[PDB]
């Protein structure tokens, strides 16, 4: 129960930090099926969004501006941003209060904060996917 | 054989890119360039294709009184015949002796083609209206009360709290381990079971109709409530006919339409009939470019298949050959057009040029359906009710435990 | 007689997970995340409240309630009957959405009519219909005026690229 | 009226907008205008009455009187109720009536 | 309203009250068309149809 | 002897309810196909009216 808490912090910790949440392969087509090469292909994250093919330059920007569909998604990722942050909040609260319990209700009240983080992350993933299929 | 004072356009006159190889009359071509040929049958006179470099169709300009573009070429003696799209205004009649109209257009609306709407959070209860989902909940309680009253004041595990679980047990079809035991408790459990069989088989049935035949709405149709229900950007063209009709608005429903264009920003007008298409084409939110009709059914047809004409013909204005006030070639001109119209050679060119390109509309919308799988965004409201339902449930878990803790 | 030669409609192999086509893969991973997310909450909401629910009998309730069968225990508390309440409403909308689109994949691709005549191929501008060049067939559509063929020659003359092939062996390969 | 949705009637749009605004409102203008024409005040061929009336309709235009008459007999004639106004949803869910 | 028929039977209708010399000025909902152009005279179009 | 009566009646109620849900999803998606006439050329083909 300690290890699942220890492994839980790092895994979402990598995820909320990294820049590989969402890909993109916006291209073209030609007859004789002659599809495309790369035309526009951005990988993306939650805080640093890095273009890869349209300009090749990694404009990993703290999203407020440019550097058309891209920032529009980033305004919708902005709508789904706090829910993995709330899940990271309630996890670390559930993490420390579990170790205090090892050193009563102290272990049990931490188990509330794991499930409140998990139900925060389901609405996290849903609203993130609902934002993408919107765009 | 004098001056053709036309302008580079949609299919009336344009420079086709074969003039990068060819020459002669084939430098500038289109509908009206064919009309140049069958007017030459009667007048005898040839062409001189001069696209107006000043071309900004216009009239005499505001407070400078200089004529603009085409009439800037037509009126000043620089031109005499004006085979082109040229709209006959009565203030233009004050300047120009005309001919009789080719066709007639109206002020039209280029709205963008209705792309599929974004479903909301609560779009899962689309197939059953918002009166039924309130009739169910009061029939839920209205039946769960009658199980209680019957099974209490008669010969009992049916409280209230166990009777709101049988009725919810039957509406989600998940069944029951309680199973009422009188005759008068089985009739309530009976006709409620027939209620849930019809409503669930009407929800599934109607949702199988929304996901097969998807009729769509153009919400800015029928231009009177385009004006009244102001939602979208009333875009239009610039200097030329379409503003000057709305400047002189005396029909009040068009005047309050014009005041909203008078109070518009930043696109009160822009420019360029090609670009005015593009401002609809790329914005796609609210821009509602208010062009002339006969240009609108061309762009709609061509092959992007991405715009659509809502409403019809807010005025009636005509395309007639303009002649600069007396202009002796006029009587060969207009009698020719009459013999083109009454014989139907002008209507023959109508039959030709508006069926040249790749045909579109509902013509392309034949048997071409592939229908997509549901994304998460169609049932995403149920995941919000589901997780949000648990947040209520873990809340009552504290409240129940605190009412057993503060019981002590 | 002049006739039409198209590609035969061999159907496919469907790919053997094609039953979960009417719901996209984001739904089938969010059911399972909400199947664990409900079964854990049912465990906790009937543990420190007044027994028969472990985590293991709670997974059997949620899996029982999702395939709409009648798993046998019941929730018994107002804290507990809400978890079994909203999950019963979740499994009503998802299965009715599955039965809808699988009755919408089928009755849409049952509408789909293969081309069966010349005048059907007149309207269906999707398929490009190019005939032999320098032969009797090109002469037929150019000259005659049955007015179904006038429209067919019209789109054939506006070729993009050249639909006239040049020869029969190249024409069979072009289909 | 008597064919019950089996008979179409091709008539002019200026007449058509009034007919669908009479108290048995069960008619509707289907599509756009199939062409465009115009009403005209007629004189015999080569009449002395021509150019006074021709200069009248020009004057009657920018004064705003003739299009006030376009209002005057048509604006108030939504006495039927205009039930088309409260029907633009065309909703497709089942109602209680089903 | 108006017509034209087998020989001419001159212009059967309200234009027949205007082509025969039955009456002068004809304030009416009469439509302007090209057939009525050549036979009698008209105003400017005061409405749109 | 008893589980056969509950056996074939369970198969009876599977086919009837699936037949009810089919046609109610066939009354609706047929009368949702039904397009009112909206143009002249649509009324050209529709020889009913
Ligand atoms: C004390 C024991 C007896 C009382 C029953 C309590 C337990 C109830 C258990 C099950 C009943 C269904 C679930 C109740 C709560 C869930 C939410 C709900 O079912 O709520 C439905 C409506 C809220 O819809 P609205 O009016 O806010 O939106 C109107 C929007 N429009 C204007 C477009 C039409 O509220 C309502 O009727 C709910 C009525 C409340 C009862
Ligand atoms: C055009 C015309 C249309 C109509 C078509 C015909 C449809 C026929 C439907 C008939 C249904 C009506 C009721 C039939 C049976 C009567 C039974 C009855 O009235 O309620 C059962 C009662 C007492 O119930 P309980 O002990 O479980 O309550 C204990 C529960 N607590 C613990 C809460 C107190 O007595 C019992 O047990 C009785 C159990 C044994 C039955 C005795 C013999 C009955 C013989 C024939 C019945 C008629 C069948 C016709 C087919
Ligand atoms: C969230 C709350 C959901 C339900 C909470 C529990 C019931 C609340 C209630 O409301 O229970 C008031 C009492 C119940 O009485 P009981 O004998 O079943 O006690 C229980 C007998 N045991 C212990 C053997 C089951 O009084 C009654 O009978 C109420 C009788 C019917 C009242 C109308 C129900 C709908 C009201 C809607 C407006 C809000
Ligand atoms: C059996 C009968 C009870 C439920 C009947 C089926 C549920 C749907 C009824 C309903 O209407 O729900 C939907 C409501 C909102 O839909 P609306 O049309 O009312 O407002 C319109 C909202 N606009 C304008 C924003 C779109 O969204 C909601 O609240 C979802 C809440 C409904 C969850 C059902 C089960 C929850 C019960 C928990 C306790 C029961 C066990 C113990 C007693
Ligand atoms: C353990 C003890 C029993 C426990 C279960 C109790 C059974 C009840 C459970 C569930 C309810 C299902 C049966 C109730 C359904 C009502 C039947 C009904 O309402 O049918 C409809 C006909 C009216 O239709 P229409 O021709 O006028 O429509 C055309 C009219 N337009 C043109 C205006 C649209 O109503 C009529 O004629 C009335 C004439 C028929 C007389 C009743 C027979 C039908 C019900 C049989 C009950 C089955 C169980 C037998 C025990
Ligand atoms: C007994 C059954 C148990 C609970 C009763 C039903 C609970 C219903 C809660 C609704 C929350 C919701 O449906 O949230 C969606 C919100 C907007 O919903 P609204 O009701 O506030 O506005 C009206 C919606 N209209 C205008 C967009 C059409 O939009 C969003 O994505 C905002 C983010 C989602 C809300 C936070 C997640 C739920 C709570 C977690 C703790
Ligand atoms: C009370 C104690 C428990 C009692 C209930 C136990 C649960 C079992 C009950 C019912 C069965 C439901 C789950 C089993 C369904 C199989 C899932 C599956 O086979 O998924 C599909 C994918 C393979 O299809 P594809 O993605 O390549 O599609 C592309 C295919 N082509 C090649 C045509 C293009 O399989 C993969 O990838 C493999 C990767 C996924 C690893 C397993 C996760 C899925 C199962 C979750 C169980 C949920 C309960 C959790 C406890
Ligand atoms: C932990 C959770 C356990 C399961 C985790 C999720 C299961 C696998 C999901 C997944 O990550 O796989 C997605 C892949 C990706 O496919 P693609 O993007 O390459 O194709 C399109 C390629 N393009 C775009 C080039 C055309 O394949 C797919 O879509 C198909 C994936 C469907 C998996 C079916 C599992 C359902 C099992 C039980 C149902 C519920 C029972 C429990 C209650
Ligand atoms: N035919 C119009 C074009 C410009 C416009 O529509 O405003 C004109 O000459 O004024
Ligand atoms: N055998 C044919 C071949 C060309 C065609 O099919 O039109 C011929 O000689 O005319």
């Amino acid at each position: 129960s300690s290890v699942f808490a220890v492994c839980g912090l790092g895994l979402l910790g990598i995820a909320v930090s990294t820049d590989y949440w969402l890909y993109l392969e916006e291209g073209i087509i030609l007859p004789q099926n002659q599809s495309t090469e790369v035309k526009m292909s951005l990988h993306s994250g939650l805080w640093r969004v890095c273009f890869l093919a349209g300009e090749e330059r990694g404009r990993c920007f703290t999203i407020e501006y440019v550097m058309e569909s891209t920032v529009n998604v980033l305004k919708m990722i902005r709508s789904a941003t706090p829910f993995p942050l709330v899940s990271l909040f309630f996890m670390f609260i559930g993490f420390i209060l579990s170790n205090i319990g090892h050193i009563t209700i102290l272990a049990f009240v931490s188990g509330i904060f794991f499930i409140l983080s998990g139900l925060s992350l389901v609405v996290g993933l849903v609203l993130y996917i609902s934002s993408i299929n919107d765009e | 054989t004098v001056v053709v004072t036309t302008i580079l356009e949609s299919p009336y006159v344009m420079m086709k890119k074969n003039h990068e190889m060819l020459e002669g009359n084939e430098r500038y071509e289109g509908y009206c360039v064919d009309l140049a040929a069958e007017i030459a049958k009667h007048c005898g006179f040839k062409y001189k294709l001069t696209i107006v470099g000043d071309g900004k169709y216009g009239a005499r300009d505001a407070d400078t009184k200089i004529w603009n573009g085409m009439v800037g070429e037509l009126v000043y003696g620089k031109a005499d015949i004006a085979i082109a799209p040229l709209t006959i205004t009565l203030v233009r009649e004050e300047v120009i002796d005309f001919s009789k109209p080719f066709m007639s257009l109206g002020i039209s609306i280029m709205i963008k083609k209705p792309q599929k709407s974004k479903p909301g959070v609560f779009s899962f209860l689309d197939p059953l209206a918002y009166e039924i989902w309130m009739c169910i909940v009061f029939a839920y309680i209205g039946v769960s009360v009658v199980l209680f009253l019957v099974s209490r004041f008669s010969p009992n595990e049916f409280g209230i709290f166990n009777s709101l679980w049988f009725s919810l047990g039957a509406f989600m079809q998940q069944g029951c381990d309680i199973s009422p035991r009188s005759l008068s408790g089985r009739i309530v459990g009976g006709v409620w079971w027939f209620f849930t069989l019809i409503i669930i088989s009407s929800y599934t049935a109607n949702l199988a109709a929304f996901l097969t035949v998807e009729r769509m709405v153009s919400p800015i149709e029928s231009a009177e409530d385009l004006s009244k229900q102001t939602e979208i950007a009333y875009g239009t063209l610039d200097s030329g006919s379409t503003k000057e009709f709305f400047r002189r608005s005396k029909i009040a429903v068009f005047d309050k339409m014009w005041t909203y264009m008078r109070s518009a920003e930043p696109s009160v007008f822009v420019r360029t009939t090609a670009e005015g298409v593009a401002r609809v084409r790329k914005s796609k939110g609210k821009y509602a470019y208010l062009l002339e009709s006969t240009m609108n059914e061309y762009i709609e047809q061509r092959k992007p298949c991405d715009t659509m004409k809502v409403g019809g013909n807010l005025d009636s204005k005509g395309y007639g050959i303009a002649t600069p006030k007396g202009s002796s070639l006029g009587t060969p001109v207009n009698l020719a057009v009459l013999k083109l119209s009454e014989q139907g050679v002008l209507d023959k060119l109508k039959n030709k040029w508006w069926y040249d390109k790749g045909e579109c509309g509902a013509k392309d919308s034949g048997s071409k359906e592939k229908t997509s799988a549901l994304s998460l965004s169609n049932v995403a409201g149920v995941f919000y009710i589901l997780v949000g339902g648990l947040g209520l449930a873990m809340l009552v878990a504290l409240i129940e435990f605190c009412y057993k803790s503060r019981a002590e």
